[PDB]
């Protein structure tokens, strides 16, 4: 049926951009900061099996906690996102992992599949290596690391793809 | 209509947040 | 346009969180003042 | 085809309840003030004409005014709603009609439809007359004017379906 696929992460790290670029390929200097919850519809083909998807882009703003967390249930693969100008965002990702679990109420939730995303890699003066990011990743559930910029579109579609391929393996 | 329907869960959503802050204030 | 006029209303309601927001905004500032 | 119709008036007045009294027979008295706007569809046939009406429900407190204002464009006919136990409700028609003429921005304010309701007919202790709301409408725009009860359903259906009465006599002005 329709994979769910849904984006958590620190406000400002690119959710929405990153969803809007894969989506609609558009990317803003200035977007509204998410309030609540959004949804996009997005239909491909992974490794040659037709998949039709569902791309939920939540708040990162604490104050709207409320908001985003009703609407995890039924999710089928969590993306954690952090930028790589914020080293905050990225110590974060533990911090996000945990809201996903406690509200998903999913079964196994030990083995459910998280990507994450390091966003904003055009930006030279970074806070967080790739090296570190990839560590994490290791040491805290083995999940596939993508380094994207939503701004140049770079390695964009990679990540959602992924996803898919995370879903259809399990 | 779940995409209606889905909708119409975040706009429901999104009035729960407004009355509870409005009772507060 | 039921769908299309749901997510118009969502949008309004989306709108006027960001106002409420600002107002309270306001009422921090004025406290710490 | 499609009638959009808006309810307008004062919080509690019982625009919520007259809506869910019309499309789902329903009465609560413990009904949620509403928090911005509200639409319901209702199929039904006036005078031969089968049609889709889509009900609009606005919040009727101060504070939700920038919520329900955009949400005026496209009425083909507005309900204003006052409560026969609740004068001020009453006095303040005016403003509401004032109101949804500047923000549906309705040129030809001589000719739009509407229809009055006096609401709240089953509780004994009026606070308005059955006269003097009549005599408002006579010099407002003479427009047709429903005493109705959301508890009872008095009255509730016909004045829904005049309202596309108003509608089909307009369109038919071409
Ligand atoms: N250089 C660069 N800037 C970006 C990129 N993605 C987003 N930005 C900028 O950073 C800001 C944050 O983008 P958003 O997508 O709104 O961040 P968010 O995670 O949605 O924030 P919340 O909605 O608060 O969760 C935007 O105003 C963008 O201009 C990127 O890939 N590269
Ligand atoms: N006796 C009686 N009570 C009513 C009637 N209509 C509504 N009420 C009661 O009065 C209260 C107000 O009704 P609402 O429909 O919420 O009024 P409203 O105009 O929608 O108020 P806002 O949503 O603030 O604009 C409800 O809780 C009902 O129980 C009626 O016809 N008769
Ligand atoms: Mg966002
Ligand atoms: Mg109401």
């Amino acid at each position: 049926s329709l994979f769910k696929v849904i984006l958590l992460g620190d406000g400002g790290v690119g959710k929405s951009s990153l969803m809007n670029r894969y989506v609609t390929n558009k990317f803003d200097t200035q977007l509204f900061h998410t309030i609540g919850v959004e949804f996009l519809n997005k239909d491909l083909e992974v490794d040659g099996h037709f998949v039709t998807m569902q791309i939920w882009d939540t708040a990162g703003l604490e104050r709207f906690r409320s908001l985003r967390t009703p609407f995890y249930r039924g999710s089928d693969c969590c993306l954690l996102t952090f930028s790589v100008d914020d080293s905050q965002s990225f110590q974060n990702l533990s911090n996000w992992k945990k809201e996903f679990i406690y509200y998903a109420d999913v079964k196994e939730p030990e083995s459910f599949p998280f990507v994450i995303l390091g966003n904003k890699i055009d930006i030279s003066e970074r806070q967080v290596s790739t090296e570190e990011a990839q560590a994490w990743c290791r040491d805290n559930g083995d999940y596939p690391y993508f380094e994207t910029s939503a701004k140049d579109a770079t390695n964009v579609a990679a990540a959602f793809e992924e996803a898919v391929r995370r879903v259809l393996a399990t | 209509m779940d995409d209606l329907a889905q909708t119409k869960a975040i706009k429901d959503q999104l009035q729960k947040y407004i009355r509870e802050l409005e009772q507060a204030n």
